[PDB]
């Protein structure tokens, strides 16, 4: 799409239709004539367009109502309010602008935000642009969070987020506008390499694949057709639903044999009765001919009833004749459609243990696109965010990726070191305790209006608690933080002196021997300048292989790669790299996913801001105070950058509304 | 509305592969015995059927007899009376039979020989006769 509809579009909106924020900040036009509506959505579309045809400055009221036409430009009160509106919720001058008009000399309210991961910098960012003061608090002693990169000499690697899911729609492709991330399209093509050490040939991998589509869309049919989602109270996992799809198909194939076998068995037993018929023929033909041929022995000249007895006999044995030449004929029928049916029997087995191999690593690659065994994916929701999908090839970020997060770092009070262990929140404000990392009872208190907490999942899920809340987080909360799934995933960087794989193929798969072992090292990227190979641990294997050493972890990697490289022109790593995000104790995994027995919704609960009761009984409600931002709060998007991005965008344009108050609703 | 081509997925089948854990495992084994069971009745047939075979061997060959072409004539001989007499003992009505023993009268021949012959040779005795057996 294109024109002010592409701005849409690319902005995640509807450009015919209000969306239900829209309906929130302006009841009067939704709720009004068509004819404003339409007017409503082109200035919107048009304004939108304006700051994505330019993101490396700061897109104005005065310059949008400037650029806009009659009779557009005629209603101000208008364009102000659609501008505002863009502006607070983050739509327009998001990222890294340069400002027009110099930033509010005093501030106004004070926001403490937990974490600078992506989510916590993109809020940082909108809150001082609003004129707030903002101080952000990491543990870590870098930005970014579960935006790693490795760097040292040349080698660039990340260890956490890789992969740009494509620029159509995508809030990144903004960023990428305005920092300078070198983006390479990621090809497509990927040869799998049993444990052998030799390629699937295209036959194979293609029905296998095939099959593992036709495998998910059974699921998906059990699901939504057969509502098939509850098993003994459980809830149906995706796994579950995978087995017992295969297990049906396996019953099918032998439902198939017995009933092609049980049609052999009564066809050949048409054959036993006939061939019975048959020999007694022969048998009445044989005594017959006797008989026939002892009144021939009578020889002429004879009275008439010896004459009839030849002559009755030789009809008798005829008759006898044409019934077994028709049923040698019926036979001849019935001997054939035996070779007919024994020549095509139907298929012998579902999948072969070479198949159910490759469909296991197809199952690793699910394992891994979720960070988690497909035996805790809910059957029902595992994809639920896949309408909102980015158009476009997915990328990768050439330069690391922390070049993102270091960039929106830029300009803000981050304190670093400082491992906030409790959050107080009360009527009249809130107090956050924090200690440094390094040496630990050396304590931190910090007063503020309002608190956004982009504590992963994870870290919000230890037991017992990293980060105490005072008081406590209500049930609704705390239930929506159980019931979710927070995954994991690891990598391993492989850095060499030089190349001895397909440099024009980006990743290729290494087909595991076990269904236990399936995600273990099942994956490698070739994506960098230099010469890194980069390995995929998925599934369970990621959880196990977090108590293993790095060398045995290399020696494995070295292994498969010689198997398929030849033991030769595989030589010794000069440097590598092992992440282990379930044992970080500032991620405590790597990113959520659906858990069986959730639903899109929770994430929804998680993005929910907490209101403290008030202090003086009687006195009335009070303001939210703490609220939440992060890859696990945004249901369309989560478990991406781009998802935390656009909660930080999310929190801090309701934070704003609610400490400096929305003009653009009247 | 349906699955995958190919794939079967019937609320029967689901129900019985999930009744229990290893409920799956059973149904797989209660087949792959079905299976089994009628494979070896299979070759227990194709025994018996190959003995049978071999009894049948030759065929009828040593017994079967030339053919007798001889032209369809009008007039009736004696002979061919007293023939007549005799297969109508012996197959009633049956005009094809009665026809081919007397050789060289037509299946209608042998049905106006019924009224014709009628009185003179009791047919009514005769063929209540056969019907007697
Ligand atoms: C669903 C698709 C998907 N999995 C995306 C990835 C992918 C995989 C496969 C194919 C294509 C793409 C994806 N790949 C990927 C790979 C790996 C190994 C991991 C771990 C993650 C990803 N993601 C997910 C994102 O990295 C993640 O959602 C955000 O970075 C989280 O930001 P925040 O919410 O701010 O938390 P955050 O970044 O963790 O920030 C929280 C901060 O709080 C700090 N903190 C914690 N406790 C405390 C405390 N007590 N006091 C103070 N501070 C504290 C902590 O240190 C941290 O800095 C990728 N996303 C993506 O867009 N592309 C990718 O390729």
């Amino acid at each position: 799409p294109s024109g002010v509809e592409g701005a849409a579009f690319q902005s995640r909106l509807p450009h015919d239709r209000m969306t239900s924020q829209e309906a929130a900040c302006f009841p009067d036009i939704i709720s009004g004539p068509q004819q404003t509506q339409k007017v409503f959505l082109f200035i919107r579309n048009r304004t939108l367009q304006l700051w994505l045809d330019n993101p490396k400055i700061q897109l104005t009221f005065e310059a949008t109502l400037q650029q806009l036409e009659a009779p557009y430009n005629s209603d101000t009160v208008l364009v102000h309010r659609v501008h505002s509106y863009l502006e607070r919720h983050g739509l327009i001058n998001f990222g890294i602008y340069k400002r027009i008009k110099p930033l509010p000399t005093k501030k106004t309210g004070k926001v403490i935000i937990i974490g600078s991961g992506v989510s916590g910098l993109a809020a940082a960012r909108q809150l001082q642009s609003f004129g707030m003061d903002v101080t952000l608090l990491e543990a870590r002693d870098r930005v970014g969070g579960r935006v790693a990169t490795f760097r040292k000499g040349n080698y660039v690697a990340d260890l956490g987020a890789m992969v740009v899911t494509g620029l159509g729609g995508n809030p990144m492709a903004v960023v990428s506008k305005q920092v300078n991330m070198e983006l390479a399209k990621i090809k497509q093509k990927c040869p799998l390499y049993e444990a052998n050490g030799q390629a699937v040939p295209k036959e194979k991998d293609e029905m296998v694949e095939q099959e593992f589509n036709r495998l998910l869309e059974a699921t998906s049919y059990l699901s939504h057709q057969l509502d098939f989602n509850v098993l003994n109270n459980k809830p149906v996992s995706l796994g579950q639903a995978l087995e017992v799809v295969i297990q049906l198909q396996e019953k099918h194939v032998k439902d198939e044999q017995i009933e092609h076998w049980k049609k052999i068995v009564k066809t050949q037993e048409e054959l036993k009765e006939l061939l019975n018929k048959m020999v007694n023929l022969k048998e009445k033909i044989k005594e017959l001919h006797q008989q026939y041929k002892e009144a021939s022995e009578v020889k002429p000249p004879r009275d008439i009833t010896a004459e009839f007895l030849v002559k009755s006999k030789h009809r008798d044995l005829t008759a006898l004749c044409k019934e077994y030449d028709e049923l040698a004929e019926t036979q001849g029928k019935l001997e054939e459609k035996l070779q007919e049916l024994e020549a095509n029997p139907p298929s012998d087995v579902y999948l072969s243990s070479r198949d159910r191999q490759i469909l296991d690593w197809h199952f690793a690659n699910l394992e891994f696109a979720n960070a988690t065994p497909l035996s805790t994916l809910s059957l029902k929701h595992w994809d639920q965010d896949d309408d909102f999908e980015f158009t476009g090839s997915h990328l990768t970020v050439r330069n690391g990726y922390s070049c993102v997060p270091v960039a929106l770092a830029e300009g803000l009070d981050i304190k670093l070191n400082t491992a906030v262990r409790q959050v107080r929140y009360t009527a009249s404000g809130c107090e956050v305790i924090a200690v440094n990392t390094r040496s630990t009872s050396q304590t931190f208190i910090y007063k503020c209006d309002a608190v956004l907490c982009t504590l992963p999942l994870g870290v919000l899920k230890q037991q017992p608690p990293a980060v105490q809340f005072v008081p406590p987080l209500p049930e609704w909360k705390t239930s929506a933080v159980q019931r979710m799934g927070f995954g994991n995933l690891n990598k391993v960087v492989l850095c060499f002196d030089r190349v001895f794989w397909d440099p024009s193929v980006n990743l290729f798969g290494h087909v595991g021997s076990t269904t236990a072992s399936r995600g273990e090292l099942f994956l490698f990227w070739n994506l960098y300048k230099a010469p890194i190979l980069l390995a995929l641990v998925a599934g369970e294997a990621a959880g196990i292989m977090e108590n293993i050493s790095d060398d045995v972890i290399v020696g494995r990697c070295l292994a498969i790669l010689k198997g398929i490289f030849g033991s030769s022109a595989v030589p010794q790593p000069k440097e590598t790299v092992v992440s282990r995000w379930r044992a970080d104790p500032w991620a405590r995994g790597s990113y959520s996913y659906v858990a069986a027995g959730s639903s899109g919704n929770d994430y929804d609960l998680m993005a929910q801001p907490i209101t403290p009761g008030p202090s003086i009984p009687g006195a009335p409600q009070p303001i939210p105070r703490l609220f939440f931002a992060g890859e696990h709060t945004i249901r369309n998007y989560p478990a991406t950058v781009h998802g935390a991005l656009l909660s930080g965008l999310r929190e801090a344009g309701r934070i704003a509304d609610q400490f400096l108050g929305a003009m653009y609703t009247l | 509305r349906k699955p995958p081509k190919g794939m079967f997925l019937s609320q029967e089948d689901v129900e019985a592969v999930s009744a229990n854990a290893t409920a799956a495992t059973t149904v797989l084994r209660q087949l792959d015995m079905e299976l089994v069971s009628v494979k070896r009745q299979i070759q227990n047939i194709k025994q018996t059927n190959s003995a049978l075979k071999e009894k049948l061997d030759g065929g009828i060959e040593p017994y079967r007899l030339p053919e007798v072409i001889q032209k369809c004539n009008a007039r009736w001989t004696t002979e061919e009376q007293l023939l007549a007499v005799q297969a109508i003992r012996k197959y009633g009505r049956d005009f094809q039979a009665i026809s081919d023993v007397i050789g060289n009268k037509s299946v209608v021949q042998v049905k106006n020989f019924f009224v014709n012959y009628r009185r003179r040779f009791n047919i009514d005795e005769v063929l209540q006769e056969w019907e007697a057996e």
